[PDB]
């Protein structure tokens, strides 16, 4: 039961992984999570502010 | 715990090994590549480029710009103009050419060598010159009548400034060694006036030609080794 | 994908003259044996496999030697022997450097390998338990150690490798870490433009690659505290470029180096040995 | 009947002719071009001055004598005070350019001599003091259009300040390599019996897409006498070598106030 | 006993390595996750 | 996910490769690149020169 | 790090073993073979 | 693929006479038991598997012993004990050599293996930390070391192996590196033709394989600096031909060798022990 | 890419082989070559000699 | 999944004023 994934591009671009232990805590690093949305920190406003519009009416 | 057993070689560090190793900077985003002119893929590409032979590296001229130009004149001497052994890695002149420099990072070579000559007299100068390659095993040629029995070309000077003489791959072994070595000796390259250089009045009666050397497309090299042309006694910092 | 075979040709008597060219054009000579002699057919099965850049550069080469020691350090200079730092570069040695300098630009991942060796400093001061070494890569900006046992070595973000003496030589890979699109082996320029009528001193400013290059520092120590027996150690650092591409070939270095730059030394600029005579086999 | 001995080059409002050329070289087989959107780096809309700057600027001529050891220039530096190219260079932080280099040297059917004309990427040269390394002043590294000269002697200065200049030793190409191998760089030869001009077309060459022109010279132009000048009626004679260079596909980024480099 | 051979790097401890390791508390039932406000995924979110 | 390739011929001529790490930098040497074309160094001329033709007209 | 365990024989050098070993000259292009008369395959050929 | 079975035959009374031949022809005797006796049928399941060239040569054999030491070297001869060099060949020993010399030509890859052993030189000069050895293959042309710690050992292109004492015997494979299409065990010739009326001296020139062979040099050192305790080491080098082909069989060596060539020694050319009588069971 | 072959018969009679290195020189011993024909040494005669016939007529 | 690219834009002369905002909002 072997997972095959793309490896990080450097300067035959896949790598193989088999988990050997029965606890997820034993596993290596989580695969890259590219999730993001800074709006909750950079723009947590109740009413939408369109950039091109005035922030205050 | 899966049963294994270590074999000879275990834990050794062979400098020519080819193994994987963990990255010290995981998830590093390399700088995107862009196109750069002049990409090289094989060192033989560079060996196929003409470079000047320091043919006249005699006392006084060695290690000066004057080591390159081969003296010529209008006096029609029967002695040879230059003479040089086909030992492209070992010879005291050939080894410092681009080809020679590359050959000194390798132990074996095979293929044909291209000697190209540029006449740098006046346009008013004319002449015919014999360029010979005599394979080894006999008396080295010191006269034109011996040189012309070997592989040769007769070069007529004219609008076409340059002439190429080939030393074709003629060898007993499939590769020659990149050292002075009798077993893999390559033979003798020489040059003579076929007629003579002739000039009118108001014209220089002595002059030069330049000799270039490059590898042909049949040329290849083996067994990477360290060069003899660079060393050090202490380290820079 | 082989080197070129030779075709069967005989003679000619022709207005086609491949033996003549004009190298003023910038073109090298192109003629081959078949153009100027009678040739037989020879099938060429030989390849140029070992002269590809990957093959040419595919060796771990020594690039420096570091020293570090482990003893009870009373004085200040003895405390500085308990660890050591090194500006990471290919230029401390000559062999790999010269090979790299066949090219103006290059781009590759690195395989770092280390060979670590010990000796006793004297016979009559007891023995010493087996030592563990720490090799820490300190990227530009990160704080550098002032003592062998200060906070810097906890290495929360810097990569470190802990090596146990007697074990297999340690090894890791480094990506292409250049901030340009390739590494430059030569930089015909300066790190800043000196402007008119400025007070900033340009009487002791440097030129070329040295002013712009900085790959960081390798710091090394023995993690152990002092034994009664003093132990001096050497760390040999090795580099192997892999996944190699290079651009713009150059003539190889013909004369001894004297710095991290292209300068030459006056007593060492006569590479050729003179020949007896222009006619000399 | 078109020969490769006759050629015309037009760029902007400038045209060059030659009737004894020897083909032309396109360095590394690549014509210059503008910077692609997929290889770009700085994000401000660039300035492309087109014909105002992409034209043949002609440097001061030099004299070739039988005693001459050679000449060198660096590039964008030789053009730094040349009309509108110079202004665009200095008003911007970043700049890139290709070049058409045309070297001119005519003589007669009774003269003889051969000039090697080399275009060298990143032409770093040695300094002239052994008290220091990599020790060259900005002012000496960037002589401008007048260029510099090679010598056949190396006399490093005792005190460190006297040799903050290049040690342009001819047979070591000013940089510790044998000059006979300079042919791995894009080149032509002006051999007086064959031709009176050399023409090299250079693309931008760098490890980056675009760089600071006032800091960094991309190309060196080297002219070495491979075979010395000779003329029987008067060997003390001298013939001029004239260098004419045109920027191509120039592109500048990072506009601000003008850069005025130090002059001493 | 399957024939193997150790390569350079063997037994070293690289602080940036990425290997598996046996769990000291096998069969541990972690506390079920719940939603917490203000989750961060990338440090660049904070730089913005 | 195992790549199988021809090995270099010496004096069952395939070898197997599995990439174990998640960064391409960790990988072994690049497979032989036989690309070449010395024309950009040996013949970087604007107008084609046929060998059998005169280089200058 | 895949769990393994060394068996007796580990690290020994048996002169009649038959294992693989890394090549000291990678990517070496051997001299192409040609036909030579009198090839032998088995020592019993000579005993006959 | 077995050795030959015996068929069931009985007697004959025939003009066919397989018992007689004529070895003047160059043919060996061909007759078998069935031709000259009554035989039973015997199925032969036995194979000649262990007399194939691969089986015959499939052993790591010692081909030399080298010595190297690590101590504080004051004198010049003591400095030369800190490293050592060896011209690589199969001829320093007799056992493998003799087996190879059953054949005129051969072609094979090599498995090089090394066994490294240490001892203390004296008891009262303290102890010595565990040593790392460097074995460097120096192909013909590459510069050879003059000291144990000079530039040559950075080995940017030469293959080197760094061995840690106590670890498994190190090992690597070498391809068929011959510059001919096979190795020659015998060369009935010279490296150059001596020509008429030449000044070059042919009063001290050699003959045969020794004049043409050159596989390069193995250089060995201890990478460690000196301990107070002097440690002398031995390096035993082993060769195993693998992927073997051989041509043109020869008689085996019957009498002791005395050089790298085929010469014999006067006091050792009586291999047979005389028999009491031609009739002697 | 694993080769499976019969092993030499002693007193589940197959063995598996995977080549780990990219040079054939690295590989283990060549599989048994049972080629032979001693005629080139034992009987290298131009005209065929039938055993039952006289060698000389 | 990359960082943001830059589009080709030229100038403006508009009642749309993205250069002005009000950080009192918390944005």
């Amino acid at each position: 039961g072997a997972q095959v994934s793309s490896q990080k591009v450097g300067a035959t671009v896949n790598y193989t992984t088999i988990n050997y232990y029965k606890d997820s805590a034993s596993n290596a690093a989580s695969k890259l999570d590219f999730s993001q949305d800074p709006s909750k920190f950079t723009e947590p406003v109740k009413d939408i502010m369109i950039k091109t519009a005035p922030a205050l009416n | 715990g899966l049963p294994t057993m270590l074999t000879p070689g275990s834990s050794q560090f062979l400098t020519s090994d080819d193994f994987q190793s963990p990255c010290a900077l995981p998830n590093f985003d390399v700088t995107p590549p862009i196109h750069i002119p002049g990409e090289v893929f094989n060192m033989m590409e560079l060996a196929e480029i003409d470079s000047m032979i320091p043919m006249n590296s005699v006392t006084g001229k060695a290690n000066t710009m004057e080591m390159y130009p081969i003296p010529l004149d209008d006096k029609g001497s029967a002695t040879p103009i230059f003479s040089i052994s086909l030992s492209p890695a070992s010879d005291k002149r050939l080894q410092y050419t681009m080809l020679g420099e590359i050959l000194n990072y390798y132990t074996h070579w095979t293929g044909s060598l291209r000697f190209t000559f540029l006449f740098c007299g006046s346009m008013m100068a004319t002449g015919k010159i014999l360029l010979s390659y005599s394979p080894p095993g006999a008396k080295p040629p010191t006269t034109r009548k011996d040189a012309m029995l070997g592989t040769h070309i007769i070069w007529d000077l004219g609008l076409q400034s340059s002439c190429t003489m080939l030393a074709p791959w003629i060898s007993n072994t499939v590769y020659r060694r990149c050292i002075k070595d009798d077993f893999t000796e390559g033979g003798y390259i020489t040059c003579f006036y076929q007629t003579r250089i002739v000039v009118p009045s108001g014209t220089p009666t002595s002059m030069f030609m330049l000799a270039f050397v490059s590898a042909c497309p049949d040329f290849s090299v083996r067994l990477l080794r360290d060069t003899n042309h660079i060393s050090q006694r202490t380290l820079f910092a | 994908p082989t080197a070129q075979s030779t075709p069967l040709t005989s003679g000619v008597n022709s207005q086609e003259v491949p033996a003549l060219t004009a190298v003023e054009t910038g073109a090298s000579g192109q003629a081959v044996p078949s153009d100027v002699i009678e040739t037989r057919h020879v099938v060429n099965y030989k390849t140029r496999s070992e002269s590809t850049l990957e093959s040419f550069f595919g060796r771990s080469a020594c690039v420096t030697i570091l020293e570090v020691e482990n003893f009870n350090a009373t004085t200040d200079a003895d405390r500085k022997k308990q660890f050591t730092t090194w500006a990471i570069t290919y230029t401390d040695t000559v062999q790999l450097r010269r090979k790299l300098e066949f090219f103006t630009y290059s781009r590759f991942d690195l395989e770092m390998t280390f060979v670590i060796t010990e000796r006793y400093y004297a016979s009559n001061t007891g023995h010493a338990r087996n030592q563990v070494y720490q090799l820490m890569y300190i990227p530009p900006g990160a704080p550098r150690p002032t003592a062998w046992d200060d906070y810097t070595w906890q290495s929360s973000s810097n990569p470190s490798v802990f090596y146990t003496y007697g074990s297999a030589p340690p090894r890791m890979s480094i990506p292409y870490v250049g901030i340009a699109n390739a590494y430059s082996h030569f930089y015909d320029g300066f790190a800043r433009v000196p402007l008119k009528d400025e007070t900033v001193d340009s009487g002791d400013t440097y030129y070329g690659l040295v002013t712009i290059n900085d790959f960081g520092t390798l710091a090394v120590r023995v993690v152990n505290e002092y034994n009664p027996a003093r132990i001096t150690s050497k760390i040999r650092v090795y580099m192997k470029p892999k996944h190699v591409r290079c651009w713009c070939p150059r003539p190889p270095r013909a004369v001894p180096y004297r710095g991290e730059g292209v300068d030459f030394k006056q007593d060492s600029i006569t590479p050729l040995t003179a020949v007896e005579n222009i006619n000399t086999f | 009947g078109y020969s490769d001995r006759v050629r015309q080059i037009t760029l902007g409002n400038s045209t060059i002719t030659t009737q004894e050329a020897a083909n032309a070289v396109v360095a590394y087989g690549e014509w210059p071009s503008y910077l692609d959107d997929k290889e770009a780096n700085p994000i401000d809309a660039p300035t492309e001055p087109d014909v105002s700057s992409n034209r043949f600027y002609t440097l001061d001529s030099v004299q070739w004598k039988s005693t001459s050891r050679g000449w060198w220039w660096k590039l964008p530096d030789a053009l730094k005070d040349m009309g509108m190219f110079g202004q665009n260079m200095y008003y911007h932080y970043l700049g890139r350019s290709g070049y058409t280099v045309h070297v001119q040297c005519n003589a007669s059917k009774f003269h003889q001599g051969a000039l090697g004309v080399f275009a060298i990427p990143e032409y770093v040269m040695a300094c002239n003091t052994e008290a220091k390394t990599s020790y060259v002043s900005y002012v000496n590294a960037n002589p401008g259009e007048k260029g510099g000269v090679f010598d056949n002697a190396y006399n490093p200065s005792a005190e460190a300040s006297e040799g903050r200049k290049f040690a342009a030793l001819d047979y070591l190409l000013g940089c510790g390599v044998l000059a006979g191998n300079a042919f791995v760089y894009p080149h032509q030869i002006i051999n007086l019996r064959t031709n009176n001009s050399a023409t090299l077309v250079l693309p931008y060459v760098n490890s980056l897409a675009i760089d600071c022109m006032a800091k960094h010279n991309n190309w060196g132009l080297v002219i070495l006498p491979l075979c010395k000048l000779d003329y029987a009626p008067n060997s003390s004679t001298e013939i001029p070598i004239t260098v004419t260079i045109a920027p191509m596909f120039t592109e500048f980024n990072g506009l601000r106030n003008i850069t005025v480099p130090a002059t001493q």
